[PDB]
RNA sequence: CCCGGCGAGGGGAGUGAAAAAGAACCUGAAACCGUGUACGUACAAGCAGUGGGAGCACGCUUAGGCGUGUGACUGCGUACC
């Protein structure tokens, strides 16, 4: 009863070639460079799916802080005005808005200075 | 607990225990798996590194050469000469339970009963040994895949069903678990029920 | 009751071990061995 | 006519003897 | 005119005939959903939240389908210890098209 | 029948179901070596990936800012045993 491997053992390696396009050299040649490239690939996106939400967030902050500036007040005071004003909208749409409605956003800067004084 | 016949009418009364009992799943796969095993010609074999031609030379000077280590061309590493652990002509029969032998005929045959595949008639025979003739009788019993089992190895019988695949003639004593099971339909000949009978009891 | 409607009863057949064939398996490297040693060897081990 | 090369090629010449040979360490 | 709305535990900034992905709705996918949690309404003018949610503010919203996204794997990895492992994922959604926004 | 050293090797015709079955002849994978298009690249410094993420090009997105490729800038990031 023996048992010969050949067509299973290319159908597993023709997997890992296939996660591996776009690689450079052997990376995307060599089977045994392939293995290594594709399970760090791995790796780094299990991770960057964690990074990204840290990313985000960064980048919202730092745009409501400029709007908030530009109509006078810093992004600190800004924000807890609002939640002293008991606002809850969150800075995603709060970044979105101070982008494509100024005018809107000016009215949240009002809303949290009254509150705020 | 009656077995009513094709064609005579008048029924056989037959132990409930033999003909009438549980079907026991377990019991009879375990008959029936050492039955195949039974079966084998354990017939093969592989060299072992003792076993392959040629010669106990080491191939190298163990160091110095820039080479993996070496010891034997026979290594089952090397091309040529391998077989770990190679295999030997082997027995693979095995042992079961005069009791779980016929505790499991008696299972088999009580559901055949109960499935309505095992056929009790007073007689069953041939004229002359003419398969054609056991065909025609065959296609007016409505039978095709079939088991016959009769109360002597009776001869025409027995010839005339050897080139019909479909059919096989048994005497009572020549019974087995795997051919009450492998047709379609069993028949069975009175005389044939009352040594099948005494047989399990 | 045909030849392939049979089956063992449940718990009747345990797989049993199969050593050195992957991390997924459990036993891949060593294979229950742990690590060197006279234990470890081929034939490796003490007398009664 | 293109019958395949005898090539000799067999290649038994490994493996050759093998001193350092060499510098002298370290006493 | 958009609103902002709550849902999946996260909210989203909407105008009527858009339509947004939101986390799996027990809803079958012809019934109309009401989201009664508003947190702005903007048109020329704008109502925005005191106590959370707008007082008179409901948006109205049809679900027009479940289904799963894109497939992503997981891998977690020791080097050199021995271990990893893959596993597979596909999420949850409900899509819902905003078909008013009531102020 | 041609090119061609009365060569080799090819191209036609013809055989042949099929010649990309033609004696270096069943099928006919990859490392490796090529030709052809798509995009990228000569102020820009490192496990070559991943998270962002501009173009440009395709399959029209087959009226729906949809799929494939390619991907400038940019955040994280020292292979495996
Ligand atoms: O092989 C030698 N040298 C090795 C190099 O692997 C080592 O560096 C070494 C150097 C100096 C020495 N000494 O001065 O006695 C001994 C060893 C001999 Cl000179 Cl000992």
């Amino acid at each position: 009863a023996r048992v010969k491997r050949g067509v299973i053992a290319r159908a597993r390696h023709k997997k890992i070639l296939k996660q591996a396009k776009g690689y450079y050299g052997a990376r995307s040649r060599v089977y045994r460079v392939a293995f290594q490239a594709v399970i760090k690939a791995g790796q780094y996106a299990y991770r960057d799916r964690r990074q990204r939400k840290r990313q985000f967030r960064q980048l919202w902050i730092a745009r409501i802080n400029a709007a908030a500036r530009q109509n006078g007040i810093s992004y600190s005071k800004f924000i807890n005005g609002l939640k002293k004003a008991s606002v809850e909208i969150d800075r995603k749409i709060l970044a979105d808005i101070a982008v494509f409605d100024k005018v809107a956003f000016t009215a949240l800067v009002e809303k949290a200075k009254a509150a705020l004084a | 607990m009656e077995l009513v016949l094709k064609d005579a009418q008048s029924a056989l009364t037959v132990s409930e225990t033999t003909f009438g009992r549980d079907f026991n799943e377990a019991l009879v796969h375990q008959v029936v798996v050492a039955y195949a095993a039974g079966a084998r010609q354990g017939t093969r074999a592989q060299k072992t590194r003792a076993e392959v031609t040629g010669s106990g030379k080491k191939p190298w000077r163990q160091k110095g050469t820039g080479r993996a280590r070496s010891g034997s061309i026979k290594s089952p590493i090397w091309r040529s000469g391998g077989v770990t652990f190679a295999a030997r002509p082997q027995d693979h029969s095995q042992k079961v339970n005069k009791k779980m032998y016929r505790g499991a005929l008696k299972s088999i045959l009580s559901e055949l009963v109960r499935q309505d595949r095992l056929i009790v008639v007073e007689k069953f025979s041939v004229e002359a040994p003419k398969t054609k003739l056991l065909a025609q009788k065959l296609k007016d019993m409505a039978l095709e895949d079939v088991l016959i089992i009769t109360g002597e190895l009776d001869e025409n019988l027995f010839l005339a069903a050897r080139n019909l695949h479909k059919v096989d003639v048994r005497d009572a004593t020549g019974i087995d678990p795997v051919s009450l099971i492998a047709f379609d339909k069993v028949v069975m000949t009175a005389d044939a029920v009352k040594q099948v009978e005494e047989m399990l009891a | 009751m045909r030849l392939n409607t049979l089956s063992p009863a449940e718990g009747s057949k345990k797989a049993g071990k199969r050593l050195g064939r992957g991390i997924g398996s459990g036993l891949g490297k060593t294979g229950g061995r742990g690590h060197k040693g006279q234990k470890s060897r081929s034939g490796g081990g003490v007398r009664r | 006519e293109q019958k395949l090369i005898s090539e000799e090629d067999l290649f038994s010449t490994p493996v050759w003897i093998s001193q350092a040979q060499g510098i002298r360490a370290g006493p | 005119m958009y609103a902002v709305f709550q849902s999946g535990g996260k909210q989203h900034r909407v105008s009527e005939g858009q339509t947004v992905r939101l986390e799996k709705l027990d809803i079958a996918t012809g019934e109309t959903v009401e989201f009664a949690e508003v947190l702005m309404i903007a048109n020329g003018e704008e109502v925005k939240i005191g106590v959370p949610f707008v007082d008179g503010g409901v948006i109205k919203a049809e679900v027009v389908a479940h289904g799963r996204g894109e497939k992503v794997k997981i891998v977690k990895f020791r080097r050199r210890k021995h271990y990893r492992k893959q596993q597979g994922h596909r999420q949850w959604f409900t899509d819902v098209k905003i078909t008013g926004i009531s102020a």
